[PDB]
RNA sequence: CCCAUAGUAGGCCUAAAAGCAGCCACCAAUUAAGAAAGCGUUCAAGCUCAACACCCACUACCUAAAAAAUCCCAAACAUAUAA
């Protein structure tokens, strides 16, 4: 990975750019044949909003997700990607990985609510007034569509929408 | 080096002398004096008229049945008399004018009394009939915009097609068909009376095989 | 130290 | 060159690039000077000046950037791309043109 | 702005940009491309 | 009020000198050279149409102009309805 | 800016079309039509030439004079006094290559084509289609003997113009 | 995914590669420069210049001009080649005839050239000159 | 077949090897020889 | 993203018609760029697009909303092997 730093002394500013040490993907792959790391390890339809472990190995130190092209990920698993790290970090479960705060800000105390498989972002959700009636009634989503054909070990598939 | 393709040329192709859209009158020449029933099924199940291309190449076609008044045609004529170039363009209709007389009673009478007098007239159309038929020295991504527009205003679901896309649309059916993995299809059922079904069906339902629901059409459906 | 068929 | 545009060579003074064409690190230096090297950006400012001088002593690539209040900026090409290089010189013209003004 | 079912751009400096659980059109050149999805 | 400048008809006048060539009052018409004086490619010009595009070379530059040209051509037409 | 204009030689006006387009830049009309009327007193009256106006931050100028039209030196060469109304459907003119190529070696002489460096060949075959689009015809040979007689048929010709469009002006005052 | 088929090359591509030998054996001084992004006119009046002493400003693509280089006897050349660049290319070296229509514009860089079969640097081009 | 790259500006002259056998051939042949070749070389030069 | 010189204000019509009120042609310079696809000007200017160069934007072109009057309306749930 590459870093870069400026250092000011005698009013004169000197910007540089400095290799770091970089991971390497572990060898022996299952599947070879795999075109992204994922089908690479066989873990299609095999993971969740909670295995940050995987999770991780994709987003920026501030909890972005980084560019297709560099992950080398397909179109299908990137999206899921993108949306399960969505949901973590609205869980909790990447306290590490927050958002820069510019010098001088120190962030209000908030109620601090618990939650998890959240969709939608929470101040852009409005209230539920009228439920409506029982066939024609307004429910709330929970998860994502796009974990739908996820490997599901019981007789009841995937509830999405409560 | 950005590779260049060839191009098509039309200079084969020839513009005939009034490339407009002829004007449709109101009413026919004679006015009718028989009235007649409603005869709904004239717009219920698939076109047996019109499925094909004649002279053009591109058309708009009809996803559903309706009826069509002056009111519609006078639409399709001006906007596309107007957003076509007549040297390079021609337009024909491929539907016929205003003939089934739409009786009406007066306001404010009860049921009974007769039958109404004879108010407007309609064209019936069936779903999968072409109702306009373009071509020319152009491309269909030229017509396609105004034909669109077009389609979007009448009173049944249509869209503009080409002798490429109607093609391929009837093919990717077919292909849907044959690699459906349902082995149950209403056709199967149908015929057989499995379940008694035929006690819910119509016996046109022996013909449509589900594709057809009064005057809408599923194309999604196999 | 992986087989065709292991998952992590 | 846009971005660049907008924004003006009001401040600065001179602006030299060097870099060793034979070096396979100095596509980043010769992308940020074909950029300043336009017409659009040279206009704003004709008395600022830019120039390049080439060398082929195997050195790595710098820019070296003189300003009016008299501070300097130098950015080493050889980890850094055109727009982190680009970006960084357009930052420090908006500081400088604020504190001169 | 202007509540709109269906959305277009009115120049090349319209963008669209979801907000509030839904799209907008926002434009600084002319803000009065300004729409809001209904 | 402005006008081009008077030209003169005169068959053999025009065939022998040049009379536009000359544009100083001072100066005299430029008569025309015989054949033999004039360079060689200048009497294997192209004084009919633009060749067709099947009758130029793929392994020449003049076969692409004609060609980027006519898909010049198509982007303006299909552009022009939108 | 500049300002770039095609100027009867030896006929500029202080007023239009040239005269507001000076006025908007603030540059002296006066002095423009006397300097360019004193530069091109050598050249007969009334031929256009391409002006190229170089406007300074001080609203001084530096005009730039280039050579005759195209159109100028292929009328003049067959004669014409007016193109054609309609092109490749009738020819109003009629010129050799030998002319072709006495205007080609002064129209190579003006800014454009002296800063490409680009030889004789390629002037006369742009002057071949600016020919065209008058209707002129360019014809290899051409003796005074045939001519006359195109030039005769040609008047023919105009003298129906004169009658059906004299026919289109009686009948739009009857409207 | 399967390979993607092979695509015959165009005829524009074989034809600029006869071009490019010409270059290189014909005339012996060839220097190659960067295409900055000079105002048509600035870039119109300098080719001028260059024409009087009877020095051409030949510019090819990258993608046809590497691979011509990567097998043959200019494959030094190569790194050369990033960016906008073009070929200042003639038939008697005049070196010194262009270096100072080059010196009016200092973000003009001569990168290098290859001198009767031999390369070079910017400084040796500065050195034959003298 | 493939031309060196140039040489650095600040690196010492590092003169080519097929020269390198020209130098001291000259040095072994006598002058009357290198006379005789020098009266051929001027004429052919010019 | 990037970038734009030129025969030429093509001809005719027109008070004027300059790539863009109409009709005719739609050839040509330069490695490369429509006798001009969309704005614009009283006419011009002026801003884009298609071009070259650079090198990978290396997209989708299959659907767009909703409001009534006494008080929303079972409570709840996404992961332990089809009974
Ligand atoms: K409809
Ligand atoms: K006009
Ligand atoms: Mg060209
Ligand atoms: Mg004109
Ligand atoms: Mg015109
Ligand atoms: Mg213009
Ligand atoms: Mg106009
Ligand atoms: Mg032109
Ligand atoms: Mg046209
Ligand atoms: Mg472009
Ligand atoms: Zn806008």
């Amino acid at each position: 990975f590459r870093e870069v730093v400026e250092t000011q002394e005698g009013k004169t500013t000197i910007i540089e750019g400095r290799i770091t040490a970089t991971p390497k993907e572990s060898p022996n792959p299952p599947n070879p044949s795999g075109q992204c790391p994922i089908c690479r390890w066989n873990l299609k339809h095999k993971y969740n909003y909670d295995d940050v472990l995987l999770l991780s190995q994709f987003i920026r130190p501030h909890g972005g997700m980084l560019p297709r092209k560099i992950t080398g990920l397909c179109q299908e698993e990137h999206r899921k990607i993108e949306e399960c790290v969505k949901m973590a970090h609205r869980a909790g479960l990447l306290p590490n990985h927050r958002p820069r705060l510019p010098e001088g800000v120190v962030p209000k105390s908030k109620p601090q609510l618990n939650r998890y498989l959240t969709r939608w972002a929470p101040g852009s959700v409005k209230p539920i007034y009228k439920k409506g009636p029982r066939w024609n009634r307004v429910r709330m989503p929970v998860g994502s569509p796009l974990l739908r054909d996820n490997v599901c070990y019981s007789r009841t598939p995937w509830k999405l929408y409560h | 080096v950005k590779t260049l393709l060839p191009v098509p040329s039309f200079e084969d192709v020839s513009i005939p002398e009034k490339p407009k859209l002829r004007f449709i009158e109101r009413a026919p020449l004679v006015p009718k004096v028989r009235r007649e029933p409603k005869n709904l099924s004239d717009i219920r199940g698939p076109s047996t008229e019109a499925t094909e291309f004649t002279e053009g190449n591109f058309a708009i076609l009809a996803l559903g049945g309706g009826y069509l008044h002056w009111g519609h045609f006078e639409m399709m004529r001006l906007t596309i008399n107007r957003s076509m170039d007549p040297k390079n363009m021609f337009a024909i209709w491929r539907v016929p004018a205003p003939f089934k007389p739409i009786t009406r009673k007066s306001v404010g009478h009860r049921m009974g009394g007769g039958k109404g007098a004879i108010d407007h007239y309609v064209t019936p159309v069936k779903a999968g009939r072409l109702v306009v038929e373009m071509g020319g020295r152009c491309e269909f991504e030229e017509v396609q915009g105004f034909l669109d527009q077009v389609a979007h205003k009448l009173p049944f679901a249509a869209k503009a097609v080409s002798r490429g896309t109607l093609e391929k649309m009837r093919k990717d059916q077919e292909e849907r068909e044959r690699n459906n993995q349902n082995p149950w299809t209403f056709e199967r059922i149908a015929t057989a009376n499995m379940l008694g079904i035929r006690k819910v069906l119509s016996p046109y339902d022996l013909t449509h095989k589900g594709k057809y629901w009064g005057k809408f059409y599923m194309p999604k459906r196999v | 130290s992986y087989l065709p068929g292991y998952v992590p | 060159a846009a971005a660049l545009a907008r924004l003006g060579l009001r401040p600065v003074k001179q602006v030299r690039v060097q870099f060793c064409p034979f070096e396979k690190n100095v596509e980043s230096t010769r992308t940020f000077l074909q950029t300043v090297s336009s017409e659009k950006v040279r206009s704003t400012n004709l008395n600022c000046s830019v120039i390049a001088d080439v060398r082929h002593d195997g050195s790595e690539p710098c820019v070296d950037v003189l300003f009016g209040d008299g501070h300097r900026l130098i950015m080493r090409g050889a980890h850094l791309t055109a727009l982190e290089m680009l970006t960084a010189f357009a930052s420090h013209i908006r500081a400088r043109d604020a504190a001169g003004s | 702005f202007k509540n709109k079912t269906v959305l277009k751009k009115r120049c090349k400096d319209c963008y669209l940009v979801k907000r509030r659980g839904r799209w907008y059109v926002y434009c600084k050149t002319h803000p009065r491309h300004k729409q809001r999805q209904m | 009020a402005l006008k081009d400048p008077d030209v003169c008809t005169d068959p053999v006048q025009l065939t022998t000198y040049a009379m536009g060539v000359n544009i100083y009052k001072e100066g005299q018409d430029v008569p025309l050279k015989p054949d033999a004086e004039y360079p060689e490619w200048l009497f294997e010009m192209n004084l009919g149409p633009p060749k067709t595009l099947e009758e130029l070379d793929p392994e020449s530059r003049e076969y692409w102009r004609r060609l980027r040209k006519q898909n010049i051509w198509r982007h303006n037409r299909l552009s022009k309805n939108k | 800016g500049v300002i770039r204009a095609i100027v009867r030689a030896g006929l500029a006006m202080p007023g239009p079309p040239l005269g507001p387009v000076l006025g908007q830049r603030g540059v002296s009309i006066n002095q423009f039509c006397k300097e360019f009327n004193e530069r091109t007193k050598d050249i007969k009256e009334g031929i256009p030439l391409p002006t190229k106006i170089l406007v300074k931050p001080d609203r001084t100028f530096e005009i730039k004079i280039g050579q005759p039209t195209v159109s100028y030196f292929l009328k003049a060469a067959a004669g014409i006094e007016k193109g054609a109304r309609q092109t490749g459907k009738e020819v109003a003119g009629l010129v050799t290559l030998k002319h072709v190529y006495e205007i080609a070696r002064i129209k190579a002489q003006d800014e454009a084509f002296a800063l490409q460096d680009v030889p004789l060949s390629s002037v006369v075959r742009s002057i071949i289609g600016s020919a065209r689009s008058l209707g002129i015809r360019v014809v290899k040979d051409l003796s005074s003997e045939e001519l006359a007689a195109f030039q005769k048929e040609r008047a023919i010709f105009l003298a129906a113009q004169k009658e059906a469009d004299l026919a289109a002006q009686e009948e739009a005052a009857k409207k | 995914s399967p390979p993607s088929p092979p695509q015959e090359e165009i005829g524009l591509i074989r034809l600029l590669r006869r071009e490019i030998a010409a270059v290189f054996q014909d005339n012996r001084m060839i220097a190659v420069c960067q295409n900055v992004a000079l105002s048509a006119e600035d870039k119109l009046l300098m080719r001028h210049q260059l024409r009087k002493h009877k020095i051409l400003m030949k510019v090819f693509p990258n993608q046809v001009l590497k691979p011509f280089l990567e097998d043959s006897k200019y494959q030094n050349l190569l790194p050369l080649f990033v960016g906008h660049n073009m070929l200042l290319v003639s038939e008697e070296p005049k070196v010194k005839e262009m270096v100072r229509i080059l010196r009016t514009v200092p973000f003009l860089p001569l990168l290098g050239g290859c001198i009767d079969d031999t390369i070079l640097s910017r400084q040796g081009f500065i050195n034959y000159s003298k | 077949e493939a031309l060196a790259g140039a040489p650095l500006d600040n690196a010492p002259k590092e003169y080519p090897p097929k020269i390198q056998q020209l130098v001291q051939d000259i040095a072994s042949l006598t002058l009357l020889e290198i006379s005789d070749l020098n009266e051929l070389l001027k004429k052919t030069l010019k």
